[PDB]
């Protein structure tokens, strides 16, 4: 349909528009019209994508200021759904105007997930496939070819065919999904990657994850290109605090360090041969440094450094380098002491937690290493790397987390703690000392974004409650609210099941993981409800290392051979593409009508973007709460910044963290308002977290479903099923649930 | 072994002191009934 | 081949037994077999691919496959891998040339 | 040269107690039982192959890292720093008389580590000690 705002003219790529959508539509719009934040939470059950694309394309095209687009995922199979809606609603533009618009949109991504060579996109993990394109791209083959032919390095000729055409003439106007991006490209010889990543400039609405907005490795160039104006949306944004902390955290093992000395010596000895044979290219360098120039001064901007900035661009200091470190020589006997200091401070025989001023002051009293001179240790190590001319780095990739554990500690004070625990594994013959630098406080990453970007819109399904966001990340919204979905009939059934069939409480507490009467009834109930269970079946557990011992008593009492007769087993495994291979088997069977269940980890890769619709979601068993592990110093670190700060209780803020990552698993369920399916909370702890569950899921959950038996559970999925299985009445959802353009306008009419 | 632990050496053997060591009412029946004691 | 764990106790068959090595290079080929590129839309290699230099804190042990005091797997893993093959071996056949 | 005296062999496993010194002159690894026999008396040779410098037991300290190079370097470093030592405030808040004046000292250190220039540079030393 076409319709109006107040003075917004919006085309909605569909004949038919909810209630949620119209309404979610008109907050969003008076959040740009009045400046600043924003935070929404839609029902999973409501198209939630394509109205925000809908009506921010709608705005970006009507208004003057023609304000660009940046959308913010937490995965990259979202940004692939995303820009699949865009090129729909996109093409109900294009023939609604009668031509097409200017228009560009794009996805962006790693290497990866991107490369075409042959040669290089073979391989395993992505660190080595961004080496060889670095290897391939960064200019020195180039100059070396140029300057002898005869040279052996050779080039990427998908890079090399970019430099014929301009960057305006890459791709055609329209909008390019990563399929149709990659099949375009590999029909004209051309580097998606490289397109995406001089085309962002100019794009007018970019989608990618929140680890190219937050983490600073690979965030400040990107970061660097988009406009100041442009609107951002953080979409299915619940789970942004962990990006944000993951972002700033890093871990230190004993073979780090060993691997970390090795290549420190290899590098004292390319520095003593180049000393040898060529030096001019050291006194080149050392003059330049002492003038004051730094590494985006020196490095063009076809290469990149060799150790990303491990802290965010506000927080680099501007000053030349302190001198310490100006020489080769010196700063590779000062990290060779570094790295001495790292390891003597790994023997350690009991848990240790310091801040990052104590470290320092320790730091300088053992040693006589400066705060100044440590903060450059990865530009420094950049800039040597980029100038010893060292085409194969495999043994200096070690050095990488040290410059980046030196450059956030001696950058970070408040916020930040750092721990040393002899045993990384409790359960382990010989201790494994592990040092951990661990951000404590949310908001340091994403401050930069809330203060560069005027209005910003965190949408999400499961985001409740919404007060707390605020307070855990420091910002402040014009509005926040959760919409109810205005169903006309009943179609998803929200129950808690707090005990067996043989009224037995039910709990998936880790310490009595493995009690035979506890996981009999599990096995009972996913055994019942999987026999009812027309088509598919997804089971949630809290942690893998459960779901394993679960599966394996499971398996020596026999339930497996009970489910094996009517479904298939499909397991998540650690092994991302079996994992992948897994869920395409468990959609096959599910579509050819064989019956499936999916086991995985609430926590895991199916929850935080695999979504299970119509024949692929029926049933969600949470398998008790996806309670974190308690005992972890991180957490218990966090947990206590958090009460001391912002006044958040322990006990609380977990309830939160676990009734968040359970809500997200139940939301997986609906796409439509045609969807249903039964979602079923198994253990005695949800009885008392209703409050805490979205508003659109608490308001299905009755008052009868708080506490069921297995038993009761199972005859009321039956006559749900039964129920939701007939034809619906179609004047029953004429004008209460399904809007059409007339009673769209009646609804505006009678608003006015 | 008591010297050996002294001496920090782990000691592959103990002190063999410390192993501590260690009217019928019907009879036309009788013969027939096998003890069911238990269960 | 039900899926269950092998005990070192068990004696087992002398004859049988020499076929667990050609089973094991069977389990490999098979795994060639079934493997394939996936789509976008399910693709769980890019999500972690995404951003390939993220450096955070590593999963507590919770998060990891179950290990023994000797630091190597417990094998629980195998089983869930074996019944995984499974149904994908059941699946493919379904598609079969006919 | 793992975790046994060179010089009178004793094993960790026959020693449990058994302490290794070190000495800064050459940085040799001793036993705490070879220092008392050999050093008791009074100073004399260093009981190595090789070693012809002596040491007295006064001198022996406790190795705090664990190699040797790094050992010597932070040794020379701290002997250094104790007659180098300036602030920023030093030079007037003058950054780049400062970023030299710190040049300077690692050049200095690196000679007295590598031995370039031990007779100069150790006279510097002594000069700038008084001044
Ligand atoms: S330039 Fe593009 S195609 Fe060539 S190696 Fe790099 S990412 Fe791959
Ligand atoms: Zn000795
Ligand atoms: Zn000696």
């Amino acid at each position: 349909m076409k319709f109006y705002i107040d003075d917004l003219p919006v085309l909605f790529p569909y004949p038919k528009i909810y209630p949620e959508q119209y309404n979610y539509m008109c907050d969003i719009k008076k959040t740009l019209d009045v400046g600043g934040n924003s935070i929404l939470e839609m029902p999973s059950g409501t198209g939630k994508t394509v109205s925000l694309l809908s009506l921010t394309i709608a705005y970006q095209m009507h208004y003057p200021e023609h304000r660009k687009i940046i959308y913010c995922s937490r995965t990259m199979s979202e940004i692939e759904k995303a820009l699949v809606e865009l090129e729909n609603l996109m093409d109900y533009r294009t023939k609604e105007l009668g031509y097409q618009e200017d228009f560009r949109g794009l996805g962006l991504t790693s290497r990866k997930n991107l490369c075409l060579h042959p040669e290089v996109s073979k391989e395993r993990k992505g660190t080595v496939v961004d080496e060889k394109c670095r290897r391939m791209t960064n200019g020195q083959a180039k100059r070396k070819l140029e300057e002898d032919p005869e040279a052996n390095v050779e080039l990427c000729e998908y890079h090399e065919n970019l430099y014929n055409i301009e960057v305006e003439d890459y791709l055609p106007k329209g909008v390019f999904s990563f399929e149709k991006l990659l099949k375009y490209c590999e029909e004209k010889t051309l580097c998606p990657y490289f397109i995406v990543r001089r085309m962002i400039s100019l794009c007018n609405i970019i989608i990618y994850s929140y680890h190219y907005l937050l983490d600073p490795k690979i965030a400040e160039r990107v970061s660097n290109e988009v406009s100041k104006d442009s609107i951002v949306i953080f979409d299915e944004a619940h789970n942004i605090d962990n990006v944000c902390i993951e972002s700033l955290s890093l871990d230190l093992t004993t073979d780090a360090l060993r691997r970390a000395t090795r290549g420190a010596n290899a590098l004292d000895e390319r520095i003593s041969e180049v000393r040898k044979v060529d030096s001019q290219k050291l006194q080149d360098e050392y003059e330049k440094l002492v003038q004051g120039l730094h590494s985006a001064d020196i490095l063009t901007d076809q290469e990149e450094p060799f150790v990303e900035t491990p802290v965010l661009p506000q927080d680099l200091l501007t000053e030349a380098i302190p001198g310490n470190i100006r020489r080769a020589e010196h700063f590779v006997s000062f990290l060779k002491r570094l790295i001495e200091y790292l390891k003597t401070r790994m023997k350690v025989l009991h848990v240790i937690s310091e801040t990052p001023k104590s470290f320092l002051q320790h730091l300088k009293q053992l040693t006589f290493i400066e705060r100044k001179p440590l903060r450059f240790c990865s530009e420094r190590l950049s800039l040597l790397v980029r100038t010893l001319e060292v085409t194969e780095v495999e043994d200096f990739t070690a050095l990488k987390d040290i410059a980046t554990f030196a450059t956030l500690i001696s950058t970070y004070e408040e916020g930040f703690l750092l721990i040393i625990e002899p045993y990384e594994i409790e359960n382990a013959a010989v201790p494994n000392p592990i040092m951990r630098f661990t951000c404590l406080d949310a908001s340091i990453a994403i401050k930069p974004v809330f203060e560069r970007f005027s209005s910003v819109i965190i949408t999400s399904g499961t985001i409740s409650p919404l007060d707390m966001y605020p307070r855990m990340l420091n910002f402040k919204t014009v509005l926040q609210k959760s919409y109810a979905m205005t169903l006309a009939k009943k179609s998803f059934l929200p129950m808690i099941i707090t005990k067996g069939s043989d009224q037995v409480a039910i709990s998936s507490r880790f310490e009595i993981r493995n009690d035979p009467s506890i996981v009999r009834n599990y096995g009972s109930m996913l055994v019942e409800f999987a026999k009812i269970t027309p088509d598919g079946m997804v089971v949630f557990f809290p942690s893998y290392l459960y779901m394993e011992s679960i599966v394996s008593m499971w398996q020596t009492m026999g339930i497996l051979d009970e489910v094996w007769k009517h479904k298939l087993i499909l397991v998540e495994t650690p092994d991302a593409q079996e994992t992948s291979l897994a869920l395409e088997t468990y959609r096959k069977a599910c579509s050819n009508g064989r019956g499936a269940i999916l086991l995985s980890v609430a926590r895991g890769k199916v929850s935080e973007g695999i979504d299970f619709d119509h024949q692929y979601g029926r049933t969600v068993l949470m398998i008790g709460i996806p309670f974190q592990y308690t005992e972890s110093r991180i957490l218990k670190a966090r947990l206590e910044f958090m009460r001391e700060n912002y006044r958040i209780r322990e006990n609380d803020f977990l309830s939160f963290d676990a009734m968040r990552h359970a809500a997200q698993c139940l939301g997986r369920v609906l796409r439509g308002k045609d969807d249903y399916g039964v979602m079923v909370l198994a253990d005695r702890r949800f009885s008392r977290k209703r409050s805490q569950l979205p508003k659109w899921i608490a308001q299905g959950l009755s008052d009868a479903d708080l506490n069921l038996s297995t038993d009761m559970a199972i005859s009321n999925t039956k006559q749900f099923l039964r129920t939701m299985a007939q034809p619906t009445d179609p004047k029953d959802q004429e004008g209460v649930s399904v809007w059409s353009y007339e009673d769209l306008i009646k609804h505006q009419n009678s608003r006015k | 072994p008591r010297k050996l632990q002294d001496l920090g050496l782990k000691p592959a053997s103990v002190d063999p002191a410390t192993i501590k060591r260690q009217k019928i009412t019907n009879t036309h029946m009788t013969g027939i009934l096998k003890d069911y004691s238990h269960r | 081949l039900r899926g269950e764990k092998i005990m070192q106790n068990d004696r087992g068959d002398v004859i049988i037994d020499r076929y667990l090595t050609l089973d094991q290079e069977f389990d490999r080929k098979d795994d060639d077999m079934l493997l394939h590129p996936v789509k976008k839309i399910i693709d769980l290699d890019g999500n972690i691919q995404d951003d390939p230099v993220v450096r955070g804190n590593r999963p507590d042990f919770t998060m990891q496959p179950g290990v023994d005091i000797n630091g190597n797997s417990d094998g629980t893993v195998d089983i869930l891998k074996g019944m995984n093959r499974l149904s994908e071996k059941m699946i493919m056949a379904l598609k079969n040339e006919y | 040269n793992k975790d046994m005296c060179p010089i009178c062999k004793t094993d960790r496993y026959l020693s449990p107690d058994v302490k290794f010194l070190v000495n800064p002159e050459c940085y040799h690894r001793i036993c705490e039982s070879c220092v008392d026999r050999i050093f008791s008396l009074g100073p004399a040779q260093c009981p190595y192959k090789g070693c012809d410098k002596i040491l007295r037991k006064n001198k022996f300290k406790t190795q705090i890292f664990d190699d040797v190079e790094v050992e010597k370097e932070v040794d020379i470093r701290k002997r250094v720093f104790n007659v180098f030592n300036k602030t920023i405030d030093d030079f007037n808040g003058d950054l780049v008389e400062y970023n030299k004046y710190l040049e300077e000292v690692e050049d200095i250190i690196y000679k007295l580590d590598h031995g370039i220039d031990v007779a100069k540079t150790e006279e510097k030393l002594r000069t700038y000690e008084e001044l």
